[PDB]
DNA sequence: CTAGTTGATCTCATAAGGAGAAGGAGCAGAGCGCTTGAGC
RNA sequence: AUCGAGAGGA
DNA sequence: GCTCAAGCGCTCTGCTCCTTCTCCCATCCTCTCGATGGCTATGAGATCAACTAG
């Protein structure tokens, strides 16, 4: 189990086409512990992965632990086609050449940001203007993923809707293999095999095995 | 009550198209009281062939 | 350019309404993807 | 001079 | 045992009721009665920019 391999596979899995090749493909913290059993190292991992300038973890809202993992070559790629003809586009690049192969940080302060990567106060309302820079607080911001939007509500109604069937079925276990077997429900679109390995890293169901595979159940 | 009709009604105008309009110039009346006459030059009169 | 002087200027110091419009609550039912689910 | 109150006239 | 059904819970209006909230209440004119209204000093340091000579 490694983090590079583990997060690689969840790349795979990501409907690459479903978003029409704008929003650069997440990968969340939750699914990377489905893979490595040992969640203690995959953190450890990924941080010094992090500073290595190879991975981007940006930071989402769905609940309090929401890590989200954008590939950096990736991320860049896909800003630029994304910022270019607009308004905006101006200091977004600056932000991309200065601000990412420098820092790696979650969320940047206000003396940080104006200072160490020389932004003035005006161009600032351009990154916010297409998800570069949310809103932590009046002093910080976390780091945003333009085009994120449309992801978190598709993730958060799948999320709910796997939760709801896992719940109804009889008895109140339902086998893993009759998942995939079973064609995915249409109110998730990001995929079923996407959502189970979430709420695994979630610890909302336990892999537990038997004879018939393995199986998912609520926590008791 | 006198003070909502002039309120409501007072910026109504006979247009020099002869039409009556508002201040938005949204026309109300093509001619003044549909005949486009003075209310002081008027009088009553008896309509001969209806009777 | 330099001191000395004169005012400004500041600071700190001791003690037997209403009509209507707007929001929200709660229930009530329609619809639909779903999950079975079992009769021919 | 300001506010408020009261008494009044058409 | 292979497909139409029967339900089914969840969501989306929506429909009416109850509650809450802001505004509104003729014009002009005269007079009087009352209430109101504020009023520490004096001196010490220290800076500063303008005259008044140099």
């Amino acid at each position: 189990g490694s983090a590079r391999a583990a997060v690689s596979e969840l790349m795979q899995l990501f409907p690459r086409g479903l978003f029409e090749d704008a929003l650069p493909p997440i990968v969340l913290r939750s699914q990377v512990y489905s893979l490595v059993p040992d969640r203690t190292v995959a953190d450890r991992q990924l941080k010094e992965l992090q500073e290595q300038g190879e991975i981007r973890i940006v930071q989402l809202g769905f609940d309090l632990d929401a890590h989200g993992i954008i590939f950096t070559e990736d991320y860049r790629t896909r800003v630029l086609k994304a910022c270019d003809g607009r308004p905006y586009a101006g200091a977004v690049q600056k932000f991309l050449a200065s601000v990412l192969p420098a820092c790696g940080d979650l969320s940047f302060q206000q003396d940080q940001m104006t200072q160490t990567f020389g932004f003035r106060d005006s161009e600032i309302t351009h990154l916010v203007n297409a998800g570069v820079l949310t809103v932590r607080d009046a002093g910080s911001w976390w780091l945003a993923v333009p085009g994120a939007g449309r992801f978190i509500k598709y993730f958060v109604k799948g999320r709910q809707a796997v939760l709801s069937m896992v719940r109804k079925a009889k008895y109140r276990e339902l086998l893993l293999s009759e998942l995939l077997g079973r064609r995915a429900p249409v109110v998730v679109r990001l995929g079923l095999t996407y959502h189970v390995h979430d709420l695994i890293g979630a610890q909302l169901v336990d892999c537990i095995s038997t004879t018939s595979g393995t199986l998912l159940r609520l926590p008791e | 009550i006198q003070r909502r009709l002039i309120k409501s009604m007072e910026s109504v105008m006979v247009k020099y198209d002869a039409t009556v309009r508002n201040s938005i110039n949204q026309v109300v009346q093509l001619r003044y009281g549909e005949d486009g006459l003075a209310g002081e030059s008027v009088e009553f009169q008896n309509l001969a062939t209806l009777k």
